């Protein structure tokens, strides 16, 4: 199974250089073209550029000159480097396997320049604000009944920057009924999100509920137990 | 070389299971040969290739996904719609330098489901920090339209809260909404009754969840 794994630093100040790398497993670099694609809320999906095993590139004409794509055919990795980012470069950046190589007499071409599979994506934030780890506050259910059959509990992941954070429950053992909401940007410039789960009200006294919060930009990792609130 | 702009219509489509979805993708100029692809995207995931070569399906794509068209007019057809088809669909041309459409969001209709409403008081941990966040949860409702009103000692709150909504669940086709009313600890302790009033067509009347601060 072909797999693309990517990494790189996502948060950077304006006029700073972005550098992302994509490792290709279970595939020869010379059998396909390899592209970088970004996705933002303002511009949607934007193809950035592509490269082949001969180090030949083709760039987005609206972005040419602002970046360069390189390939390491021996290590099965290719990279993207923006020389000096601007605010409009904030987006989710993906790598993908592009067109498939076709053999001709004395040359080779590429057909069907669509993208499959994709990398997991690297979220890029362009800001001069410093990183900040979140506080994890419980969204406690009541010891008395809030709805007789089903209770809701959760965690408030508040005042962090930048995106993203991950939330699981009971180290992944609890997934049913979990809702992790999109974060909101507060007036202070810090993000805040909630993750909730609905559980049987009879389990509140016996079953332990722990939200696993991870904010990798700040290396803030918290396991917060959520207890019923009694009066 | 210049970029061929792809325009998708409609922006949003809402259909019941079993119906047929028809998604349009118009190109500003002719797309050579059959150099168009279709993608399906779900939250937190990269786009998933469905169709390439206008009509050729990707591995694992059911027969109910079919594409057609040529020149500047292309269409993605999804028959026998299912709940998991709730997603955003993009078209992409590769006749010139690759460009994408803006996407069409497909909502899958379901039976009316009233929201289960839960209110959460601020935690003692946060109150020590000098701030108080009150949270209201609307769980698993449909349709998407819903009204959340915060009331603090019967004072209607306007502009003092923020909310976010999950994308439509791929299994039960519901939405959920989280709303956060944040105050300073000083302003929080000036009032007693904190209420969340929810209006939704699945409810026979608006539901209010509330608590009294400092009575515990
Ligand atoms: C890359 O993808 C391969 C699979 O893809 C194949 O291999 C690559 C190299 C290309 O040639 C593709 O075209 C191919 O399709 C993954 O490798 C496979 O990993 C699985 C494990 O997930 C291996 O399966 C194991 O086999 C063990 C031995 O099986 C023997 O015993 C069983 C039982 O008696 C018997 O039935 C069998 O016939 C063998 O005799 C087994 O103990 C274990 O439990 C497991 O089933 C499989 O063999 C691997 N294939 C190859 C060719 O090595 C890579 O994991 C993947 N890499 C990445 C990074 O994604
Ligand atoms: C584009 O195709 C759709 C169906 O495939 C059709 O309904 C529509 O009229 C076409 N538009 C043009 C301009 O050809």
């Amino acid at each position: 199974q072909v797999q693309l794994q990517q990494w790189g630093t996502g948060l950077l100040k304006p006029s700073e250089s972005l550098f992302l790398t994509c490792a290709v497993y279970n595939e020869s670099m010379s059998a396909f073209s390899w592209s970088w694609i970004r996705q933002s809320a303002d511009k949607g999906l934007e193809w950035i550029g592509e490269i082949d095993h001969l180090q030949h590139v083709n760039y987005n004409p609206s972005l040419t000159g602002r970046f360069t794509i390189s390939i390491d055919t021996s290590k099965n990795q290719f990279s993207l480097r923006f020389f000096s980012v601007i605010a409009a470069d904030a987006a989710m950046y993906y790598c993908a396997r592009g067109g498939r190589k076709v053999y001709h007499a004395y040359w080779t071409g590429y057909v069907n320049n669509c993208f499959d599979p994709w990398g997991q994506g690297t979220l890029v934030t362009v800001s001069s604000a410093s990183t900040k780890g979140p506080s994890v506050f419980p969204l406690a259910p009541s010891s008395k009944s809030t709805s007789g059959g089903t209770a809701a509990l959760g965690c408030l992941v508040k005042d962090y920057f930048p995106e993203p954070v991950t939330v699981s429950w009971n180290s992944g053992a609890l997934t049913s009924g979990v809702h992790t909401f999109p974060a909101v940007l507060q007036s202070s410039g810090l993000y805040s999100l909630s993750s909730v789960v609905t559980v049987p009200s009879s389990s509140l006294g016996t079953q332990t509920y722990i939200c696993n919060v991870n904010h990798k930009p700040s290396n803030t990792k918290v396991d917060k137990r959520v207890e019923p609130k009694s009066c | 070389v210049h970029e061929i702009v792809l325009t998708q219509s409609p922006g949003t489509l809402s259909l019941s299971p079993g119906e047929t979805a028809s998604l349009s993708c118009r190109a500003s100029q002719s797309v050579s040969d059959k150099n168009l692809a279709w993608y399906q995207q779900r939250p937190g995931l990269p786009p998933r290739l469905l169709i390439y070569g206008v009509s050729l399906k990707n591995t694992g794509v059911p027969d109910r996904f079919s594409g057609s068209g040529s020149g500047t007019n292309f269409t993605l057809t999804i028959t026998s719609l299912e709940s998991e088809d709730s997603a955003v669909y993009f078209c992409q041309q590769y006749g010139s330098s690759p460009t994408f459409g803006q996407g069409t969001k497909v909502e899958i209709k379901r039976t009316v489901a009233a929201p289960s409403v839960f209110i959460f008081p601020p935690s003692d941990e946060q109150l020590k920090s000098g701030t108080a966040s009150v949270v209201c949860l609307l769980n698993n409702f449909y349709p998407r339209e819903a009204k959340v009103q915060w009331k603090v000692d019967n004072a209607l709150q306007s502009g003092n809260s923020q909310e976010s909504v999950t994308e439509q669940d791929s299994k039960d086709s519901t939405y959920s909404l989280s709303s956060t009313l944040t105050l300073s600890k000083a302003d929080y302790e000036k009032h007693k009754v904190y209420a969340c009033e929810v209006t939704h067509q699945g409810l026979s009347s608006p539901v209010t969840k509330s608590f009294n601060r400092g009575e515990c």
